Order: structure tokens, then C-alpha cells, then sequence
């Protein structure tokens, strides 16, 4: 995250860290005990399958207070659009081997209903992004968890006042393309959360962007409101043998 | 009322049904209050709520 603040350990509780062999490799969010969203992107280069670490109630990456939660990663879904290397349709649904226990530093974020996205949350100007990303382009990653509120755009106007992979319609532009405030490598897979009457939402994916802070560029999120009834389906299936599941996709 | 304006007045989630009808509806974690809108917690850690916000203000 660059620009951003540390987010007071607690109030991101549904942020997830994934790591592979020890390693960070991307964030992630609760949406129930045993269910995570990230990015497929994150998963392109992965060789064990099997050493896919999520932790939970983290917050300080240098020391250990207790509050964070270890699982194994059982399962990595990703929907049969997406194809490795590339941006569209860049989410992954993962299963958790064992439920993390909610605590005050543990709680999921709200998966929404389509229609309430699409017709209420997508209009909601400012959300949340966060993440252990690097805090400066070509910089070094943070060591506690950052957050950015960021402003949501409309693709015609992303589009417009950008100036390369097509902005489609299962992605959205949020940010600021004056080089100030922007998420970064290292926050992919990480939240976009967004806040109505009292709760928070999951309504976006952090997952692309030209550099980080670029001038001229928008940070750009997949449209979790585009899979919300492949997510519910997915979470109603029975877990199958091996990690890595491809799922069609609608 | 209508679930496209206004959330139709719900706090969460808004079904339209035949006629001038709406059903408002909770998240798992939630019960809907008899204002027919509004969505209360009914578990520890209901989604998208802060807990050391929650006591901070209660
Ligand atoms: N401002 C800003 N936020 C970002 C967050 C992440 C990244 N990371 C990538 O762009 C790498 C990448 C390569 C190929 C396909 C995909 Cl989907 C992603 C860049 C970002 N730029």
C-alpha cells in the first residue's frame, strides 16, 4: 500500500496473509471460517501446492502477540475464464483445512448479495483497501498491515482520464492517478472493502495496475459482484482431491 | 418501495416481489427487526463488524 496508514491492529480483521514455504506471497479475506478470496494470479507460479499457509489476526509480520491463526490452504479454486499470465476474471475461492475460530481479531467480511453490489455498494464512492505490499513502487513491503480508503470510478471515466490489458467488466477502477495513494505488489489478493449502514462488504479484489502510484493510472480490482453465485455454489460443493480445483465459470 | 432505490429502505439485502411488495432480509449472523429494515446481531462475530470498534462504542 502506498500513501495509506497502518491499520490499528484489530480493524482489519478480516484481512488474510498467504505464504508459500514460509515466504509472503499474497493477501486475502475471510468470508467465513473456512472460506478465503484472493486473486488467481497469486497461485501462477506455485509448485507445491501443499505448503499454501493462510494466517489470520496478523498484524505486526515481526513479532508473534498470540492473536494469529495458522491454516493450511485444502483447496485453491479458480474459475476455467481465467488463464495464467493475464488480468481478467483474477479471483480464487480457497477452503481452509480447518476453520479459524473468530475472535476480536478474526472476523469475516461480509460476502454481499449481487443485487445489493451492483445496485447499492458499486455507488458507494470511498472503500477500504489493505495489505503487507510494498509502500513505495520498486520499494520494500510493509512490516504491518496497511490500509488506503480509496475512491471508486466508473469505467468510462477510468478509461478517460487514464493516460495495456482492457478495463472489462469483471474488474473495476478505485484510486488516485496522481502518484500519491495507491495499493501495490505484495496487496494482490487483498480486500476492497466497502461500508453501508453500519457493516463492511467485500466488493473488490486487489489484482493490477501500471506500476504502483503511476501518474496518469488507477489502481484497478476484480468485480466481486460478478461472482457471487459462483462463490455461493462453490462453498455449497464438497471438497475434491488435490489443491488447485479449475471451476467453471458462469 | 423498490429494492433499486434506496436499497428499498433495507439495511441489507432487498427481494421486489409481484405487486407494489418488498421483502427485506439479513447476512447469516443477522435477524431482521419488526421495522421490517433494520438487521441486528445474533452471534459474537456477525460479518463486516469491527468488534474493538463495536465495544468502543457501546
Ligand atoms: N497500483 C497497483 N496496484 C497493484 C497491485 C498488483 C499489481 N501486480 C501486478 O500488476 C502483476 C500482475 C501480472 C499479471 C497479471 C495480474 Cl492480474 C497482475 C500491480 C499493481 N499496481
Amino acid at each position: 500500500i502506498v500513501g495509506g496508514k497502518v491499520c490499528p491492529k484489530g480493524e482489519c480483521p478480516w484481512q488474510v496473509l498467504l505464504l508459500v514455504n514460509g515466504a509472503q506471497l499474497c493477501g486475502g479475506t475471510l468470508i467465513n471460517t473456512i472460506w478465503v478470496v484472493s486473486a488467481a494470479h497469486c497461485f501462477d507460479k506455485i509448485k507445491n501446492w501443499r505448503n499454501l499457509i493462510a494466517v489470520l489476526g496478523e498484524h505486526d509480520l515481526s513479532e508473534h502477540d498470540g492473536d494469529e491463526q495458522s491454516r493450511r490452504v485444502a483447496q485453491v479454486i479458480i474459475p476455467s475464464t481465467y488463464v495464467p499470465g493475464t488480468t481478467n476474471h483474477d479471483i480464487a475461492l480457497l477452503r481452509l483445512h480447518q476453520p479459524v475460530v473468530l475472535t476480536d481479531h478474526v472476523v469475516p467480511l461480509c460476502l454481499p448479495e449481487r443485487t445489493f453490489s451492483e445496485r447499492t455498494l458499486a455507488f458507494v464512492r470511498f472503500s477500504l483497501v489493505s495489505g503487507w505490499g510494498q509502500l513505495l513502487d520498486r520499494g520494500a513491503t510493509a512490516l504491518e498491515l496497511m490500509v488506503l480508503n480509496v475512491p471508486r470510478l466508473m469505467t468510462q471515466d477510468c478509461l478517460q482520464q487514464s493516460r495495456s490489458p482492457n478495463i472489462t467488466e469483471y474488474m473495476f477502477c478505485a484510486g488516485y492517478s496522481d502518484g500519491s495513494k495507491d495499493s501495490c505488489k505484495g496487496d494482490s489478493g487483498g480486500p476492497h472493502a466497502t461500508h453501508y449502514r453500519g457493516t463492511w462488504y467485500l466488493t473488490g479484489i486487489v489484482s493490477w495496475g501500471q506500476g504502483c502510484a503511476t501518474v496518469g493510472h488507477f489502481g484497478v480490482y476484480t468485480r466481486v459482484s460478478q461472482y457471487i453465485e459462483w462463490l455461493q455454489k462453490l462453498m455449497r460443493s464438497e471438497p475434491r482431491p488435490g489443491v488447485l480445483l479449475r471451476a467453471p465459470f458462469p | 418501495l423498490i429494492c433499486v432505490n434506496e436499497n428499498g429502505g433495507c439495511e441489507q439485502y432487498c427481494s421486489d416481489h409481484t405487486g407494489t411488495k418488498r421483502s427485506c432480509r439479513c447476512h447469516e449472523g443477522y435477524s431482521l427487526l419488526a421495522d421490517g429494515v433494520s438487521c441486528t446481531p445474533t452471534v459474537e462475530y456477525p460479518c463486516g463488524k469491527i468488534p474493538i470498534l463495536e465495544k468502543r462504542n457501546a
